């Protein structure tokens, strides 16, 4: 962390210091999880205000840094695969069209989280704002984890996530021996992805926050 | 009168426990205990 926020080039201020990178769990040893904490520290005058139980930006955190793996890892096939270029044929190119047909996903989900809970949900609770009235407020902005589809509600959802997840992580283990192998992968890929738009929609007859999600997975497509 | 100088009396001290922080309609109510523990929080401040 000390070595992070010099690359940072915003920070490096009282505010920028208390942040507590600890953990809260000891991993034994391919999967989606690596849980790690980061919680930000307040005195006196403050802390009376910000409730030691809004522990939920926690919550949305490891969800927001688990996003970070896929678009990194992800970056790793397209550049592991950059050195591999003369090796021009059609085991070649039918693969790299997998890629792109998997990266629009996670650009496209993550484009929603960079509009519902970063934007729009800050719109409200600053032009909110301007004593018990800070308190509640507070307690409706975070309330970001609703937006996030992190709510047991709408938690079928995010199961189906895990497994596109999962899938683009088999996808950079295999870094044209095992074509075949990474073939019936994509091709598993593409099934969920399409029992995913039916799963939302049949959740919309039942909150005007998924609706801009069928619209954002769903463009000139069924 | 009698009463009065009595109630007159039998609110001076309760009188100097509001003179900190700074049935009956329940509007103002909850609001007397707020109005209080906002001055016993700047007097720590």
């Amino acid at each position: 962390l000390s070595k992070a926020l010099q690359c940072s080039l915003h920070g490096d201020t009282p505010h920028a210091s208390n942040l507590s990178l600890a953990l809260k769990y000891l991993p034994e040893v391919p999967d989606v999880l690596s849980c790690l904490e980061l919680r930000y520290k307040v005195d006196w005058p403050l802390n009376i205000v910000i409730t030691e139980g809004c522990s939920k930006y926690s919550g949305v955190f490891s969800f927001l840094l688990q996003l970070k793996l896929m678009m990194w890892a992800l970056k790793d096939v397209c550049f592991h695969l950059k050195r591999t270029a003369m090796a021009g044929s059609v085991q070649f190119r039918q693969l790299q069209l997998f890629k792109h047909e998997m990266q629009h996903f996670v650009k496209v989900i993550q484009g929603y989280i960079a509009n519902q809970i970063l934007h729009v949900t800050w719109c409200e609770f600053r032009a909110r704002l301007a004593l018990e009235e800070i308190q509640r407020a507070h307690a409706e902005y975070l309330h970001a984890v609703f937006r996030g589809l992190l709510t047991e509600k709408a938690a079928p959802v995010m199961n189906v996530i895990h497994s596109i997840f999962s899938l683009v992580l088999k996808f950079r283990s295999q870094l044209h021996p095992n074509f075949a192998l990474m073939q019936q992968s994509y091709n598993t890929f593409k099934y969920y992805s399409h029992f995913l738009f039916k799963v939302v929609t049949k959740l919309v007859n039942r909150q005007p926050h998924l609706e801009d999600f069928l619209l954002r997975i769903n463009f000139n497509n069924y | 009168p009698v009463l009065l100088s009595l109630l007159k009396t039998s609110c001076e001290p309760y009188t100097r426990f509001i003179h900190d922080w700074v049935v009956f309609l329940k509007h103002i109510a909850h609001d007397i205990y707020v109005c209080g523990k906002t001055i016993n929080l700047l007097k720590l401040c």
